[PDB]
């Protein structure tokens, strides 16, 4: 028996009226709870029984449904609303739980700025180069690296992370590392970050020359 | 009433967990409980239940593997899983599992904070903190970012802060990130006006508690000057 949330992600201004659907495999009548999950702090039960609001649960929250349909519905989004939800069926086990929602705010397309950091005189000394590009505060979320030794392009020696949406200026920002040899770092010159970005008409090139 | 979990933070692979959840504000043995996990990357499982009665609930996915349990007498419940791998890796969570002797199943109502189990073979060790320097390259406006690349280090998590909490402002700390080598690396970076480049001192501390790592690095500006 398994439960399917959508959409996935969804994104909506604070002050929205939005409605997160879950459906069941099969029929489930109101065995079905909701959860909030916001990273860092324990899971918070919201409704159970489909539409019964959990003690301590602000009423903008409401459930409805029962057989294979329920939906959540949140009036007026609040800063705080928005983390992932996950509905639960109780009818027999195994209990399981649909792959979640994760609700976002929101904004204008920010491109992002790109920096660069060539690796630090210290740490050649060990033996291996971290070149680092930062992308700061950028909207969409969606974001595309590449990294260019002397043009050629590089592959499987990077990663990267990007951080939750800041919770001040609805911004994304990201990380990429290129992790090189020392004696691989000081072979080539140009270190270049390529950055695809909606608000970037086209790729940005920042890079460096080595020793200079 | 509270739910706190402990247990190790890191088991190594092919060895036995154990998960423990004390309780507060309740006795054990009136109630019943449960676990769940997040493997990173996935949502949530329903690992299984226990109660007072011994009856056996548990996932199919781990059933042969898995053993729950209650201690009246330090009043706690716990999780026994076999034979990890890094499957099993994933931040477990305890709870109550709500139910209503005429109505039924109701929820899972109360939560414990959880605790991230990372199977891996790996050996402790603590981060090299290396500095991201602001320069030319890092400047746009009268603004400049600056930060630290906290590199090699297992297992997570390690903190990390600006001159001792007193910078905050634009700071962003990233996801680390499990590199081939089975180490931990993160960045953790700041924008700052370029101005104060040469007044301001800039300092990240970092802290690793599992290998007892406490480094402060000073982010000195990079330039032909």
């Amino acid at each position: 028996l398994q439960m399917t949330q959508s959409p996935s992600f969804l994104s909506a201004s604070v002050g929205d009226r939005v409605s997160i659907t879950c459906r069941a495999s099969q029929d489930i009548q109101k065995f079905l709870a909701w959860y909030q999950l916001t990273p860092g702090d324990a899971p918070k039960l919201l409704m159970y029984s489909a539409s019964t609001l959990q003690s301590g649960v602000p009423s903008r929250f409401s459930g409805s449904g029962s057989g294979t349909e329920f939906t959540l519905t949140i009036s007026g989004l609040q800063p705080e609303d928005f983390a992932t939800y996950y509905c639960q069926h109780l009818k027999r086990y195994p209990y399981t739980f649909g792959q979640g929602t994760k609700l976002e705010i929101s904004r204008t397309v920010a491109a992002p700025s790109v920096f660069i950091f060539p690796p630090s005189d210290e740490q050649l000394k060990s033996g291996t180069a971290s070149v680092v590009c930062l992308l700061n505060n950028f909207y969409p979320r969606e974001a595309k690296v590449q990294w260019k030794v002397d043009n050629a392009l590089q592959s499987g020696n990077s990663q990267e992370s990007v951080t939750e949406q800041d919770n001040k200026d609805s911004t994304y920002s990201l990380s990429s590392t290129l992790t090189l040899s020392k004696a691989d770092y000081e072979k080539h010159k140009v270190y270049a970050c390529e950055v695809t970005h909606q608000g970037l008409s086209s790729p940005v090139t920042k890079s460096f020359n080595r020793g200079e | 009433v509270q739910l706190l979990e402990s247990g190790p933070g890191v088991v190594k692979p092919s060895e036995t967990l154990s998960l423990t959840c004390t309780v507060s504000g309740a006795s054990v043995n009136n109630y019943y409980w449960t676990w769940v996990r997040q493997p990173p990357g996935k949502g949530l499982e329903w690992i299984g239940n226990v109660y007072d009665s011994g009856d056996t609930n548990y996932n199919p996915s781990l059933s042969s593997r898995l053993s729950l349990s209650m201690d009246t007498s330090k009043n706690q419940f716990s999780l026994r899983l076999s034979s990890v791998t890094a499957a099993d890796t994933a931040t477990y969570y305890c709870a109550r599992y709500h139910r209503h002797f005429i109505r039924g199943p109701l929820s899972f109502d109360y939560w414990g904070r959880g605790t991230l189990v990372t199977v891996s073979s790996a050996s402790t060790k603590g981060p090299s903190v290396f500095p991201l320097a602001p320069s030319s390259k890092s400047t746009s406006g009268g603004t400049s970012a600056l930060g630290c690349l906290v590199k090699d280090y297992f297992p997570e998590p390690v903190t990390v802060s600006w001159n001792s909490g007193a910078l905050t402002s634009g700071v962003h700390t990233f996801p680390a990130v499990l590199q081939s080598s089975g180490l931990y690396s993160l960045s953790s970076v700041v924008t700052v006006p370029s101005s104060s480049l040469g007044t301001q001192t800039y300092i990240c501390n970092v802290n690793h508690k599992p290998s007892n790592t406490k480094v402060d690095k000073k982010v000195e500006p990079k330039s032909c000057d």
